[PDB]
């Protein structure tokens, strides 16, 4: 229900509240130092989607359906 | 006498109205709306069924006949609007029918001629009356004559038999019996189950809507026998209309194989798939059939070619029927409704991807992936999957086949083709994104530093 | 006499009122929901059972008749409605039977040669009447008639033989028993038993519905006439509207095998296996005529192929008929029932796996198994396997047998291609989960250290 | 006079009344509550038996006929319900009897020559008007006379001697004392008898419903006459309905060999068997008797290919029987019931096992057993054994002969490969557990080193 | 019944629950040295399954289904 | 009916006990230097169902019907 959202993209994630219908999930990203969490639509969770939605190239994500379960550390390192 | 009867008649049946099309509405299965997706992996496939309500809401008058009601089954009869009626087991009734004329599409005809008529009909009289012009005509120009010659050949998954009721009428029930359509079996994502229905009209007879209540019983018909006949807005009269006339085949294609090319399976026998074909269980129901008891793989292309060329080798049968109510006089629907399931019965599978490398120059693979997973729950979620070569150094030449199952998504590929140059000692031979899997890719490098070229082989 | 006699008879029987569906219903077999998973191992074999409920509760307005049976079955004749119905028990009555038209569904007649009339209805007049009806066409015609009439393939495993009462019809009882079909056998998961009904109707016969109560009496029926002829409220009077009639069979095969696969030798007869087949044991019980009597892959074949048409002689017996309440003329119809734990069996053959290693290099197998199993108290379990030769170093050729036994599901392999590189010496040449089970899988390695090769065969 | 015959003859059997199968239920053997396994060793033999309970509670209307009862047939023999006609003995009565019809059905048969009418019913009168309809159907049609094919093979297990008196019947009694069904032998647990009925028909019989019971009588019959006559109350007249005629073929095979493959053997020929058969001395008995007495392999199919035409060479007989009730014109029925033990044995052999360790890799031999046994109380047990040298080392060839008794089961091998290294010093070329008996087995191992293999050899 | 529902894996094996259908199960997964004791589902009880939802490649694994009879020493290395 | 109806897996049998229900016989087995007694189930008295609820590839036993006639030294070694 209550997902986090960080407009700003933030290794410390601690901005989460309550959203609405548009994402559908929790989605953390890490691009070399940069992290971004935020409430994201999982139909507009793809490789491509975060690309695009966030102007950059590479990176590592992960998008997970229940909210807040999403964190930096589950990915690798 | 007649005449007064028929007065009386003609105000009771208007008195004996009812909503036709809902006394005639069988609604079905009653489903909540749910979406259940859920995933399971056969030893080497990843099945992905997402049940989901499906609401076949039907309504018809080709009010289908078979074997266990040809008892009943010609234009003429006078029948009792009940459910019994609905479910395709006509009510009887001590009615003796009045006068009244019979149509027979004769194909030869350039006018209305070829009718007939019986002034107080029974099963044997307008039967043999109609079996007459049958014969008649079957003698005399049907041996030279065209007929049509068309493909009216009906499918469905067969989900379920309440999915079949409303698709194919309510009385399949019974006859979809030695179908063995193993709708269970869809319902728990083991086997998929399509019916493919080639019904086959050859004619059909009609009769003239009621002119005179009195013309549909011997002179003198009195409401008071009818509601000692059970004949009331209870239970009101209604009148047949039509009965057709040809065969049918019920093709059940049923593979273990839970997949949608089961269509193209029976569109590859209609006009590898080998094996789609190989778990068929074809169960066929018939509603002379020798050419079909001999199996081929042109049974059906001659069933159409022959069967439906339908010749004076023998006649049909009769197939189906419709009726009207006595007062309306206008055509009668039942209205088969259903709410059912529908496993998504898609399905994905592994595949091999040959990360082959043999160009001149050092090369380095980065594979991505978008990664199908569950958490705590078994919740669903997507993931990042990063290549483990990544970082890591390969030879001159590099061949190792990455078990690239379809449980994995959105595959990404990028290939360094390294220089010697200080400044960006990188080279892009070849990097795509939105690809999909490959049950074998030799995924290949060939030429120097300078022209790296590729090469995407698909060995299969 | 008879205008009188029908006033009394309708005044009798219209206020005589049940449900046919509560008087003709065979619920025969219940069962609680018993759900006995268990396991057995033979030699070089595994064994799941699946003891689980399921009802089978039918319903059918389609009476059979067999041999037992023929002499009493014939249309118009009035019946007690009893379980004397239900179980093709048919009682008579020594009622007169009035003046009745009797007609026949036969093709190809001319239009005065399907429809007569008796006065005094009479096993042996109508008998002659209707035999004589075939007579006509049978000599006349037969040389380009070919009626494609159902050819119902109907099959089935002869399961606990009161759900064959239910699925099939209750007097089943009498004319499978000498079928041979083991009761406890499938009930207590003994062995497999398949039957396959295969029909064909040749044609039926047809009353028209009274008019007159006293239409179906010799002319003078009183209700006291009735009552002291056995009719009452209990098992009231219903008159049979159809007798139908044409080829049938019930072909059975039993074999030690699950996995349906029987069905898969019962059809491709009827169209290793081979020794499935080599263990028929046989038993059916049938209705050229030798090729009847001995029974193989072309007399069934032959018996639906070239028999199955209007033979060269004669058809065989009444197949089934159906009855009607004379109260209303409603149509009757049975409800048969059973329930049973289902045991769908399923067996799992033992695996063998030979592992050869001819590839130049030295690699390291670890071979993942599953294990599904109880503990000590009827309760599952499910567990891994490991191998436990596992890091360990295999000659330049090598080969090795494992029983890869029918107790191992889920196999998994990663073999190591050993490099003399320093950069992760550990090569992977070939990880690969979630296989099948294999009689003789051959984990054959190939090739070279630099380039790991593997070949995965079936030796058999 | 006879208006008023039938008036008393109705009154009275209306008053007349009875639970008819109440009269009409028979029992046979019975046995306590024993069921046991039992084991036994013989020089060079090993049996186990099964002795379990076998209760059977069968029923039908088809009625026996032979020599004792032979004297009723041409049916409407109108008896009185007995414990005699239980068992299968008719009640003749100097009655006058009444005018009916009569008719008999045959395949193509004439338009008129099916119904027949007999004013004083006795087996002359009747008997010659039978004789002469089919000598009609004899000289007019039977030079193209065809059979419908009603091959009702049956087969069972005549362990039983009442539960032949159940299933078959009771009348069976005598006529199977000539067959010689040694069921007492089974018993005993020694010997195997297993009967195969060939039946058909050829024609049957019918008489009209009797609306009266003096419809039967010739006129003016009192119902103290009929008193008189023998037929009362306590056993109540049985309206004889229907005689079946044709075919028979009445076989007992007499095997030791408690393998129940006789039920295939018994058979096989009709279609290992050959063997089992070799020493058996079958003996038959028909209901060209004396052509079947001998035995010979195609006399099935003789009964077919004689047995579809009608000669004047050689008797056929009258094949079944059947009767209803009087009072009501309700179906009679049997309730014969049987309960006693059967035995399902079986046989495990002992023989020359031969271990040939002739590889040039001296190989280890862990060899395990099962033994199912008892001692000093007759309590089952079963225990491990195992080799003598179990993975003890053989020379380098070594040909031992092993006495292997068929009392053991469940044999496990392992063969050993030796080796000097640490890790797992104990390497498998072949451990199979739970391996089939081989009653002269030569079990040796071969291969090279490098590739370690098995022979899973019989000698023969 | 009661299965060892272990929250996060550990060498901890204290909180035993009576649990729902997801008492298909009793898990307890060796990884390394990682041990975790979870309600489970046993139909989705295989190899693959609680490596997925483990998140790891290799693994030890066992499963029952009796009222907390899965337990550590029930693993052996 | 008095069996050696007592789970343990040592060289003693602890109490003879009048077992009916897993009482169809009495079964022991020794896996190397562990030997376990306890009322048992004849028709599950086999080979396999004891390596299976052993896990142990070498073993033996001894399984009979008469009343703790499956005692220790019934087994041999």
């Amino acid at each position: 229900l209550q997902c986090y959202n960080c407009p700003n993209p933030t290794a410390d994630c601690k901005t989460a509240v309550n959203c609405s219908s548009d994402f559908d999930a929790c989605l953390i990203t890490k691009a070399g130092l940069q992290v971004y969490n935020k409430c994201w639509k999982f139909e507009h969770c793809n490789f491509n989607d975060v690309t695009t939605r966030l102007r950059e190239n590479e990176l590592t994500y992960y998008c997970c359906k229940k909210d807040l379960c999403n964190f930096n550390e589950q990915l690798e390192n | 006498n007649s005449e007064a009867a028929k007065k009386a008649l003609n105000d009771y049946i208007w008195g004996l109205q009812y909503d036709k099309l809902n006394i005639l509405t069988h609604q079905g299965e009653k489903l909540k709306n749910h979406s259940s997706r859920e995933a399971f992996h056969r030893p080497g496939e990843y099945v992905v069924c997402e049940k989901k309500k499906q609401s076949i809401s039907n309504a018809t008058s080709k009010l289908s006949v078979s074997s266990a009601n040809d008892d009943r089954i010609f234009p003429g009869a006078l029948l009792k609007a009940d459910q019994s009626l609905l479910e395709n087991l006509p009510t009887l009734i001590p009615v003796n029918r009045g006068k009244t004329t019979i149509s027979v599409n004769l194909p030869g005809l350039k006018n209305g001629e070829s009718n007939l008529t019986v002034e107080n009909p029974s099963n044997s009289t307008v039967r043999t009356a109609v079996n007459n012009l049958v014969e008649k005509w079957i003698q005399n120009y049907s041996k030279t004559h065209a007929v049509p010659a068309r493909m009216q050949y009906e499918s469905i998954s067969a989900q379920s038999m309440s999915q079949l009721q409303a698709k194919f009428g309510a009385d399949f029930s019974k006859v979809g019996a030695p179908l063995n359509v193993d709708f269970s079996s869809v319902h728990k994502c083991e086997k998929q189950v399509f019916i493919a229905n080639f019904r086959q009209v050859y004619y059909t007879a009609s009769v003239d809507s009621p002119n005179s209540p009195s013309a549909l019983f011997g002179s003198g018909i009195t409401p008071t026998d009818l509601i000692n006949r059970g004949v009331n807005s209870k239970t009101p009269p209604v009148y047949v209309s039509n009965v057709s006339y040809g065969r049918a085949m019920y093709v059940k294609f049923e593979t273990t194989s839970k997949s949608t090319k089961v269509q193209a399976a029976i569109d590859a026998v209609v006009k590898e798939y080998e094996n789609i074909l190989k778990n068929t269980k074809i169960t066929a129901v018939v509603l002379e059939a020798s050419k079909v008891i001999t199996g081929n793989i042109d049974t059906l292309k001659d069933l159409i070619q022959k069967g439906s060329n339908f010749s004076a080798q023998s006649p049909a049968v009769p197939i189906s029927y419709t009726t009207s109510f006595v007062k309306d006089n206008s055509i009668a629907t039942i209205q088969n409704n259903t709410d059912y399931i529908e496993t998504k019965v898609t399905s994905y599978k592994d595949g091999a991807l040959t990360l082959n490398h043999d160009g001149a120059f050092v090369a380095r693979f980065y594979v991505y992936w978008e990664e199908l997973g569950h958490d705590a729950d078994g919740y669903e979620t997507i993931r990042s999957r990063s290549w483990s070569g990544n970082g890591y150094n390969r030879g001159a030449h590099y061949s190792t086949t990455l078990r690239f199952k379809g449980n994995v998504r959105n595959i990404r590929v990028k290939v360094l083709g390294a220089t010697g140059l200080a400044w960006e000692p990188w080279r892009l031979i070849y990097s795509k994104n939105d690809l999909p899997l490959v049950p074998q890719r030799n995924i290949s490098t060939w030429g120097t530093t300078l022209h790296p070229q590729f090469e995407d082989k698909v060995v299969k």
